[PDB]
RNA sequence: UGGAGGUAAAGCUACUGAAUGUAUGAUGGCGCCACCUAGGCGUACUGAAUACAAUUAAACUCUGAAUGCCAUUUAUUUUA
RNA sequence: CGGUCGCCUCCUAAAAGGUAACGGAGGCGUACAAAGGUACCUUCAGUACGGUUGGAAAUCGUAUGUAGAGUGUAAUGGUGUAAGGGUGCUUGACUGUGAGACAUACAGGUCGAACAGGUGAGAAAUCAGGUCAUAGUGAUCCGGUGGUCCAGUAUGGAAUGG
RNA sequence: UUUGGUGCCCAUGUCGCUGUGGAAACACCUGGUUCCAUUUCGAACCCAGCAGUUAAGCACAGUGGAGCCGAAUGUAGCUGUUUCAGUGAGAAUAGGAAAGCACCAAGC
C-alpha cells in the first residue's frame, strides 16, 4: 500500500482528472507501456492488486517501473450521518490518472510475456488501458 | 588609543649561559630580568 | 482588560495634559519626561500622576 | 572586506538614495569627492541629470591634500555657483566622514554666499 | 437514528480589506489622493508619490499618475505622478 | 623594533630572490595575530572572565574587548546577551613586538614544545597556535584564576597560498618541526 | 491605447512539502575479528548528499495568458 | 444535545475589488522609556579549513554562500547597505488644526498634503503628530476625579449644573 | 577619442581564468605630534606627504567554464463560432552574450 510518509494538510480539495496528460505522456524508462484513455481516480490498493499482477506474472529478470503516486487523499463521511459538521475523515489514497498518462512501464524480458503482464494489469484498473512502445 | 595605567615599557630581559639582552616592549619591573630559558637556550632551536 | 495607562501631568500648573502608557512590573521608576504644556505655552516637565 | 574606495561608493549611494528621495525643491546638488592627493567638487542637478559647475585641485593646480587648499576650492566653487546664480545647495560628501578636508570645503562654499 | 455529529473547529474569518490600486494609468489626480493601499510596499513610491504609516500610497503633486516596471529582472513595480507639465 | 628593521631588510631580500618576486612588495607580509583566551565559565563564575581580560590585558598591551555569543544553547548552558570570551588584534609595532616576545620568551619555556607545522595551515595562508597554560607566559603572576586555561594564537599574511606562508615562517625562524 | 493582477496552463536543480529508477555513496541494521576501548573487513539490506532521467499540490511558484476591471482617445446615441 | 457568537491572517475566491456554508488551517483582548525620534557607523544564517579546556554544535581567523538569517507575535505581504545590528543625544509616544481621498446603510474606521506655536537630532538639506504593515478592543445612560474666562431661580455667596 | 569622478540602468551589466598597463590622475604606501577614531586594533574613519609600488583594486585584450538571456515551428490552456478561426504560453532548442546611455576635469 503506497502511502505518503507525512502531508502538511490533511484534507485537501479533490484533484480534477479531467483534462489531456501532464507528465509521464510518453515510455521513458522500459519500452512498453500502459496508457490510459480515460482520467479516473484509483487508489493505492489498485495500484498493488496490478503490481502485485505484474510480479506474479513477470519472470526472473524481468524490471519494472511504477510511475504514478497516491499523493492526493480523500475523505468519507461514516455511515448514517446528516449533513454538516465539517469535513469527513480521510480514508483512502487516490492518485490521479488524466487521459495520456502512461502508469507502469515493463522492460527485460521477451514481448509476449510483456504483453501479456500489462493486460492483466490492466484488468485490475478501472481505467481503459492501451498498450504503446518507446521511441527509438 | 592610549590613556592607560598599564604602559607597555621597552624592559630588557637577559638569559644564562647567552647574555643576549632582548628589549620588548611590556608592562613589568622596569630592569633585566633574568629568563632561565630563552629561545637560544632550548634544544630544538639550536 | 488589563491597565497599563497611565496620566502625566504639568509640573508648573499642575494640570494633567497627556495619557500615555508604562509597564509597572518593569519599569519601576516614576516617568520625568518633558512636553509642550497647553498653558504654560512652551515645554516643561511633565511627571507621573495617579 | 573591501577596500576604502569600495566602502566609500557605498556610502555615496546611501547619500544619493536620501537626498534623491527628500530634496524637493530641486535644490543643485554639490558632491565633493576627497581622494588621497587631491580632492574634487562637482554641482550636479538630480532632475537634468548634468553638471552644472565643476571645480578641482587639478584645475586650481595645487598640490592638493591639505586643509588649505579646501578653502580655495570652495572659494571657487561658490563663486561659480554664484555666478550661475543658485545660491539654495544641497551639501553631500563623497561618502566620507564630515571634517577636516570636508568641513573647510563646505564653511569656505558657505561664507562666500552659499544657502546650506 | 441520527448518531450524532462532531463538531467543527474552524469558522472565523476576518473582514476582508478593500486593498488594491485605486487610480488607474493615466487617470488625472490632485495632491492628497490615494493611489494604492497595499500590506507591505508591493508598488514602490517614486517622485511626487509620499508613503504613509499602513504603507499607502498618496500623490504630492497635480499630474497624470504612471507606473513603470523597474528592479531584477524587472519584478519590481514604481508608481510616480508626472505634473500636468501644461508649460504652456 | 630594530628587529622590525631587520625583518624588513632581510624578508625583502631573501624572499625576493627566492621566488623572483618583480616587486618588493609580492613578498608575503603579516597582518594581525588574533588572541582568543574564552571560557564558558561567566555562564556560572562571572568573576573568573574578569580576571581573565586583565591576564590577556597585561600579555599583550591592550585591553581585551569581551565577545558575545551568536546563538543560545540550553546543553552549554548559553544564552544571547552574555559575553563569554575576549577577543585581542595586535598590530603595527605592538603586534610585532607580541610575535617576538612569544617565540623568544614564552615559546622556548613551554613544558615540551617539541612544535607542530605544515599541519596547522588552513590552505589560505593562516595558523593557529593552541597554547595549553597560561602560567608558562612571563607577563603573568602565580596568583590568577581557580582554573588555568590556554590561548589560540592565530596568524594572518598578506598572500593567499599556504605555501607561501610557510616560506614566511622560515624566513622569520619559527621554530617548529621541519618548519 | 496604457496600466494593476498572479488564475487557467506549465514547471519543480527556482523554493516548501510529497515522491520513482539508475550510478557514486554519509548513515545505521547485520555480521566476523581484535579490543574492553579506539576500532577494523564484508554487508539479504536501510538510506544523507551529488549527477542523470522522470513526477505531484486550494493553503508550492523561477515563469504565466485569454477573459474580465480601471482610465484615457475617436465615432455614435440618451437627458438619464 | 454537542459546537459557535467580537476582531486579525491565508485558502476556497474563478490573475481589479467584493463573494457563503456547523468549509479547510491558525491567532488576538498585547509588548517596548526602548523594540519610539534623529545623526553616524555597520551587514546574513549555514558550511569548509585551521585551533587548549571545548565535546556534532559556545568563541577566534580566512574563505565560500545570494536569503534557507533577522525584522517581539498567527499567517500573509514587504524588506539583504534595507524597515536588520551597535553607538551618541534626546522624548514628536507634541499643542490647535486640517484641503483632499479610501472604504462604507448608519454609527464608526483608514491615509493624509499644508498652516501657526514651541521643541529633539543633525554642519545643513531634511526627518520626528509612536513602532516594517494589517488583530491588542465596547455605543449611550449614570455617577466619580482634575482644570475652567460659562450659569448661580430677588441681590452677594453657596448648593447644583455646563 | 583615453584616463579619473558621478548619475541613470539592474547580469546579453555577473562569478571566474589568462595576459598587458600607467604620462597625468586612481590607488596601495610612508607616520600618528596636531583635528578626529576604535564596543580593542591609525585595521577602518581622520589628518599631512609622496619615498617605494604595478601584487591588489582599477583599466584594456582574449577566454562560451559556471550563471544569465533566448528566435522560428509545434503544443497546452482561452474567446467566439465551430466541431474551426484567431489568441497564443510554460518547458525544450539553434543561438546570442566578455554591457549600454548621458555629464564633468585633464593631455588629446
Ligand atoms: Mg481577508
Ligand atoms: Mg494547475
Ligand atoms: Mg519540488
Ligand atoms: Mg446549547
Ligand atoms: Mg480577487
Ligand atoms: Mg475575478
Ligand atoms: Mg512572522
Ligand atoms: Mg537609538
Ligand atoms: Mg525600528
Ligand atoms: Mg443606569
Ligand atoms: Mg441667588
Ligand atoms: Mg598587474
Ligand atoms: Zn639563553
Ligand atoms: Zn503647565
Amino acid at each position: 500500500m503506497l502511502q505518503p510518509k507525512r502531508t502538511k494538510y490533511r484534507k485537501p480539495h479533490n484533484v480534477s482528472y479531467e483534462g489531456k496528460a501532464k507528465g509521464n505522456s510518453y515510455v521513458a524508462f522500459g519500452e512498453y507501456g500502459l496508457v490510459a484513455t480515460k482520467g479516473n481516480w484509483i487508489d493505492a490498493r489498485a495500484i498493488e492488486s496490478a503490481r502485485i499482477a505484474i510480479s506474479k506474472c513477470l519472470g526472473k529478470t524481468g524490471k519494472m517501473w511504477i510511475r504514478i503516486f497516491p499523493h492526493m487523499s480523500k475523505t468519507k463521511k461514516p455511515l448514517e450521518v446528516r449533513m454538516g459538521s465539517g469535513k469527513g475523515n480521510p480514508e483512502f489514497w487516490v492518485a490521479v490518472v488524466k487521459q495520456g498518462t502512461v502508469m507502469f512501464e515493463v522492460a527485460n524480458i521477451p514481448e509476449s510475456q510483456m504483453i501479456k503482464a500489462l493486460t492483466r494489469a490492466g484488468h485490475k484498473l478501472p481505467v481503459t488501458w492501451k498498450i504503446l512502445k518507446r521511441e527509438e | 588609543k592610549k590613556d592607560f595605567h598599564f604602559p607597555s615599557q621597552s624592559v630588557s630581559f637577559k638569559c644564562a649561559s647567552c647574555s643576549n639582552s632582548f628589549t620588548i616592549e611590556s608592562t613589568l619591573k622596569q630592569k633585566e630580568i633574568t629568563i632561565d630559558i630563552c629561545g637560544k637556550c632550548h634544544p630544538f632551536y639550536i | 482588560a488589563v491597565k497599563r495607562s497611565t496620566r502625566l501631568g504639568c509640573n508648573d500648573c499642575r494640570e494633567i495634559n497627556y495619557l500615555t502608557f508604562k509597564n509597572v512590573k518593569k519599569n519601576p521608576e516614576k516617568l520625568a519626561l518633558n512636553k509642550f504644556c497647553s498653558r504654560c505655552r512652551k515645554v516643561v516637565v511633565h511627571k507621573e500622576v495617579k | 572586506m573591501k577596500t576604502r574606495t569600495e566602502q566609500r561608493r557605498l556610502r555615496h549611494k546611501r547619500i544619493v538614495k536620501k537626498i534623491r528621495a527628500t530634496n524637493h525643491d530641486n535644490r543643485v546638488v554639490l558632491m565633493v569627492i576627497k581622494s588621497l592627493n587631491h580632492i574634487s567638487v562637482q554641482a550636479w542637478d538630480f532632475s537634468q541629470n548634468i553638471v552644472l559647475a565643476s571645480s578641482s585641485s587639478l584645475a586650481l593646480k595645487l598640490k592638493n591634500g591639505n586643509k588649505d587648499n579646501a578653502k580655495l576650492v570652495g572659494q571657487d566653487i561658490a563663486d561659480k555657483l554664484v555666478k550661475l546664480k543658485l545660491t539654495n545647495v544641497v551639501f553631500d560628501t563623497g561618502g566620507s566622514k564630515y571634517h577636516g578636508r570636508i568641513a573647510a570645503l563646505a564653511e569656505a562654499a558657505r561664507e562666500r554666499g552659499l544657502n546650506f | 437514528s441520527k448518531k450524532g455529529v462532531g463538531s467543527t473547529k474552524n469558522g472565523r474569518d476576518s473582514h476582508a480589506k478593500r486593498l488594491g490600486a485605486k487610480k488607474a494609468d493615466g487617470q488625472m489626480i490632485r495632491t492628497g489622493q490615494i493611489i494604492y493601499r497595499q500590506r507591505g510596499t508591493r508598488v514602490y513610491p517614486g517622485v511626487n508619490v509620499g508613503l504613509g504609516s499602513d504603507d499607502t500610497l498618496f500623490a504630492l503633486s497635480d499630474g497624470l499618475v504612471k507606473y513603470q516596471k523597474f528592479g531584477p529582472k524587472q519584478g519590481k513595480t514604481r508608481v510616480s505622478v508626472v505634473k500636468h507639465k501644461l508649460d504652456a | 623594533n630594530n628587529l622590525k628593521a631587520h625583518y624588513q631588510k632581510t624578508i625583502a631580500k631573501e624572499l625576493q630572490k627566492s621566488f623572483a618576486f618583480s616587486s618588493i612588495m609580492q613578498v608575503p607580509r603579516l597582518e594581525k595575530i588574533v588572541i582568543n583566551m574564552g571560557v564558558g565559565d561567566a555562564i556560572r563564575d562571572s568573576k573568573f572572565l574578569e580576571s581573565a581580560l586583565n591576564e590577556l590585558h597585561l600579555i599583550s598591551g591592550q585591553k581585551p574587548v569581551a565577545t558575545k555569543a551568536k546563538n543560545a544553547i540550553s546543553t552549554y548552558k548559553l544564552r544571547a546577551g552574555q559575553l563569554i570570551g575576549c577577543k585581542v588584534t595586535l598590530r603595527g609595532e605592538r603586534m610585532w613586538a607580541f610575535l617576538e616576545k612569544l617565540i623568544y620568551v614564552a615559546l622556548p619555556r613551554v613544558r615540551d614544545f617539541r612544535g607542530l607545522s605544515l599541519k596547522s595551515f588552513d590552505g589560505r595562508g593562516n595558523y593557529t597556535i593552541g597554547i595549553k597554560e597560561q602560567i608558562i607566559f612571563p607577563e603573568i603572576v602565580y596568583d590568577d584564576i581557580k582554573r588555568i586555561r590556554g590561548f589560540d594564537v592565530t596568524l594572518v599574511t598578506s598572500t593567499n597560498k599556504d605555501s607561501e606562508a610557510l616560506a614566511l615562517l622560515r624566513a622569520l625562524n619559527l621554530p617548529l618541526v621541519k618548519g
